[PDB]
């Protein structure tokens, strides 16, 4: 619905959760993706803490 | 051993064009192999379709 201002930003935890991101490719259309630390072709097989 | 490939995409899908890439056109429709030889070029064509 509403997302915050630049001066005060929001943190959010996640866990116990599968990722599939293939779900987005119906209607999100980004334009700009970038990684740090890792590849983009080896982000289905590894495990996230 | 010249070659040259044509197609047409959206807008913001052109920095899928290059090795080692994630989404919807390097994943399905086109892919680049990974010691590519040669150049790419691109150019907004929105008045002729």
């Amino acid at each position: 619905t509403r997302f915050a201002s630049v001066y005060a930003w929001n943190r959010k935890r996640i866990s116990n959760c599968v990722a599939d991101y293939s779900v987005l490719y119906n209607s999100a259309s980004f334009s700009t993706f970038k990684c740090y630390g890792v590849s983009p072709t080896k982000l289905n097989d590894l495990c996230f803490t | 051993n010249v070659y040259a490939d044509s197609f047409v995409i959206r807008g913001d899908e052109v920095r899928q064009i290059a090795p080692g890439q994630t989404g919807k056109i390097a994943d399905y429709n086109y892919k680049l192999p990974d010691d590519f030889t040669g150049c790419v070029i691109a150019w907004n064509s929105n008045n002729l379709d």
